[PDB]
């Protein structure tokens, strides 16, 4: 499950809306942790 | 890491453990041509 | 729709640090205006943290949720001015701006 | 560039005053003319704006009805009459111009920002 908002909604350009900004648990190199991740996505890699 | 350790390979790579059934005794080898040389 | 604080002060050399909030900021841009006593305003600072060429160094903006907010680094005399900021309502069909906060040096 | 705006009137509760604003060094078109009030002692009030090219207007809840915002683009003017005044109403009415339609491409997205001032019309009514 990823955690998403818009990356820049204050934008009136033809990329409102356009990237998002997610974030996630992910695995680490031991499998006690995890990490804490924001990373960029294209919206139309991803469904709400 | 900073008690509190981690095995060495995690630092880059899987480690696979050997087949305990698989020996590691260097038996000689021959190296034979082909015919035609 | 937007509030800040009526004054701050700093003593020369000192940054200034003036806010301003409401509720349809996460969305919209704001811009700031230094107002001078006998003068329309000119702005500062625009789509919240960007300085536009013929505004000196010492100016810069930045923001975050409701709130946004323009520093002064190094304020001088010359400083001592009306600060505003501006925005927009929710919908983005009406311009807003808060009441103004008095920078004064001393 | 320079707006330039009418005079300094006085006038008594329930007249009307005329506050234009002409534009030179610009193109008149292509940007929108906003009004802003500034009672004495008091902050920016944003009363709306007048498209120069189309006529068409966005007021402020405030000054709908009592403002009626106009232009005449054959000598590149803006003009704002103020009506049914009050002496609440004292106040430097001020024409300011934004900037143009940022082109990405074939958009114009109308991001508003003000910095072209006039000067200022006094308006005060006592
Ligand atoms: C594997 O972990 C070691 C231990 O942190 C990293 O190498 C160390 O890098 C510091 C940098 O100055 C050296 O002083 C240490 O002596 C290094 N240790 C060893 C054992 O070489 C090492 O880089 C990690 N490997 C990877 C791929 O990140
Ligand atoms: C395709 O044509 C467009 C025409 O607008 C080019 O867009 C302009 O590129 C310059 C380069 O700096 C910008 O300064 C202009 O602002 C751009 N126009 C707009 C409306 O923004 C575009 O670069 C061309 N693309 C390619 C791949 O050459
Ligand atoms: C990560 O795990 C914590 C555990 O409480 C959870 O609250 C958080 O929402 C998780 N984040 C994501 C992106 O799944």
């Amino acid at each position: 499950t990823l955690q998403c908002t818009n990356y820049a909604p204050k934008l009136r350009s033809m990329m409102r809306g356009e990237i998002k900004n997610c974030s996630f648990n992910m695995t680490t190199e031991l499998r006690d942790k995890k990490q804490k991740v924001y990373s960029l996505f294209y919206r139309l890699d991803v469904v709400q | 890491i900073n008690k509190e350790y981690r095995l060495i390979n995690c630092n880059t790579s899987a480690i696979t453990q050997a087949c305990p059934k698989v020996s590691f005794e260097p038996i000689p080898i021959h190296y034979c041509a082909p015919a035609g040389f | 729709e937007l509030t800040q604080p009526p004054s701050v002060s700093v003593s020369p050399g000192q940054t200034a640090r003036i806010t301003c909030s409401g509720d349809a900021l996460p969305k919209q841009y704001a811009y700031w205006y230094q107002q001078k006593p006998g003068q329309a305003p000119v702005l500062v600072i625009y789509k919240d943290s960007e300085r536009p060429s013929g505004i000196p160094e010492r100016f810069s903006g930045s923001s975050s949720g409701t709130t946004v907010t323009l520093t002064i680094s190094g304020v001088q005399a010359e400083d001592e001015a009306d600060y505003y900021c501006q925005s927009a309502d929710s919908s983005g069909t009406y311009v807003v701006f808060g009441g103004g906060t008095k920078l004064t040096v001393l | 560039v320079q707006l330039v705006q009418s005079g300094a009137e006085v006038k008594k509760p329930g007249a009307s005053v005329k506050v234009s604003c002409k534009a030179s060094g610009y193109t008149f078109t292509g940007y929108y003319m906003h009004w802003v009030r500034q009672a004495p002692g008091q902050g920016l009030e944003w009363m709306g704006w007048i498209n120069p090219n189309s006529g068409g207007t966005n007021y402020a809840q405030k000054f709908q009805g009592r403002v009626t915002m106009t232009r005449d683009t054959s000598i590149s003017t803006a003009y704002m009459e103020l009506s049914r005044l009050r002496s609440d109403d004292t106040a430097v009415y001020y024409c300011a111009r934004d900037r143009g339609r940022e082109w990405e491409l074939e958009s114009y997205y109308y991001y508003y920002y003000m910095d072209v001032w006039g000067k200022g019309t006094t308006v005060t009514v006592s």
